[PDB]
């Protein structure tokens, strides 16, 4: 089986710059005068979309910002004017020898200016409390870079058990990230405490961003 | 236009079999290959095999011999993949795609189906609870909608029947108590809400769950 190795595995490029992705094949994927190296873009929740075929041909409907090069065992994909919508994972692919094989994929992050998260905390809804549960939800929205730390404090004491986090993929329009942090307790647990605090540590502030409420 | 429409998401017990369909239109079905690709959650792309509907010829990846069977229906322009002896590790999205035929076209897969998500699990279909998240009892206000305890994927969530689309963050589900939980946030101008109606709409088709939850200020 022809093994395709992509490099880098992860890449961040500023808006309008050039992104370059390399694909190295264990055996040649060019045959006679033809090449069977193809490049695809996959955005979250979507099937892959063909960008380049036969290692240098621009697929119809794909902007000329995408281009490919190389032969034999070494190929490259170039994205000049990198744009916000280009945030995706990129795959090289070989159609030379059965079985067809894919590269491991290269995730492209679009660089942008720093942005502090917009943090909102939500006490459990009354309906959930009637259901016997108590989820305290904290939204940390539209921040950049993606590295962020969330601390949950209950009556001033740090809490780690019962926290579940979810991150959006990079926004295709403004290149920001968003995150939800949920502290789930039982109703009995939740009513044994007064102060609930969601603490965000991000590069845009030397002091943590604090949102809090009292059960009352 | 070339279009490949795949069947919807499937929940299958471990050890059972699943047969997923790929319906083609907009091109001569009997003159192009149909390829099938597997993508485990969070992972890359793995090629399964191809079928040529013109004569029924097939080729299978060695790793998928004995587990995948490719068939094609000429009378309905539909390709099928059956997967057998299903394992929890077989939970993945399976794509059908057609490949270029002409010389110098790299045999690239130029048209793709939307993908069919197969969940292999003995867990039972479960309807979620939907909770409206009002702010604690600025220029903008953020509201939330919590969809807790459903199985299997997926759910769809909209705000004001999809009319309210900007300022929305719907987060990927996480596994909680052997079930799925997701939340969504919507942010609007403070003069907009409490004064204008804002409702989160949730559908979990597997459990026929269809819920509207209007966000109301806390008391």
């Amino acid at each position: 089986d022809i093994v395709l190795t992509q490099s880098p595995g992860s890449l961040a490029m500023s808006l309008g710059q050039r992104a370059t992705i390399s694909c190295k094949a264990s055996q040649s994927v060019d045959y006679d005068g033809d090449s069977y190296m193809n490049w695809y873009q996959q955005k979250p929740g979507q099937p892959p979309k063909l960008l380049i075929f036969a290692a240098s041909n621009l697929e119809s409907g794909i902007p000329a910002r995408f281009s490919g090069s190389g032969s034999g065992t070494d190929f490259t994909l170039n994205i000049h004017p990198v744009e916000e919508e280009d945030a995706a994972t990129y795959y090289c692919q070989q159609s030379n020898e059965d079985p067809y094989t894919f590269g491991g994929g290269t995730k492209l992050e679009i660089k942008r200016a720093d942005a502090a998260p917009t943090v909102s905390i939500f006490p459990p809804s009354s309906e959930q409390l009637t259901s016997g549960g108590a989820s305290v939800v904290c939204f940390l929205n539209n921040f950049y870079p993606k590295d962020i730390n969330v601390k949950w404090k209950i009556d001033g004491s740090e809490r780690q058990n019962g926290v579940l986090n979810s991150w959006t993929d990079q926004d295709s329009k403004d290149s920001t990230y968003s995150m939800s942090s949920t502290l789930t307790l039982t109703k009995d647990e939740y009513e044994r405490h007064n102060s609930y605090t969601c603490e965000a540590t991000h590069k845009t502030s030397t002091s943590p961003i604090v949102k809090s409420f009292n059960r009352n | 236009p070339v279009q490949l429409q795949q069947s919807g998401p499937e929940l299958v017990k471990p050890g059972a079999s699943v047969r997923i369909s790929c319906k083609a239109s907009g091109y001569t079905f009997t003159r192009y290959n149909i390829h099938w690709v597997k993508q485990r959650p969070g992972q890359g792309l793995e090629w399964i095999g191809w079928i040529y509907p013109g004569d029924g010829n097939t080729f299978y990846n060695e790793k998928f011999k004995g587990k995948a069977t490719l068939t094609a229906d000429k009378s309905s322009s539909t390709a099928y993949m059956q997967l057998s002896s299903l394992t929890s590790e077989d939970s993945a999205v399976y794509f059908c795609t057609r490949s270029y035929s002409e010389s110098g076209q790299g045999h690239a897969m130029d048209y793709w189906g939307q993908g069919t998500s197969v969940t292999v699990s003995s867990a039972k279909t479960t309807a979620p609870s939907v909770y409206p998240l009002a702010p604690v009892c600025g220029s903008s206000v953020t509201l939330g909608c919590l969809v807790k305890g459903y199985f299997p994927e997926p759910v769809t969530l909209t705000w004001n029947s999809g009319s309210l689309s900007s300022g929305v963050h719907t987060f990927p589900a996480v596994l909680q108590s052997d079930l799925y939980t997701l939340s969504s946030s919507v942010t609007v101008t403070s003069s907009t809400w409490p004064s204008q109606s804002i409702t989160c709409n949730v559908a979990h088709p597997a459990s026929s769950t269809k819920v509207d939850k209007k966000i109301e200020p806390r008391g």
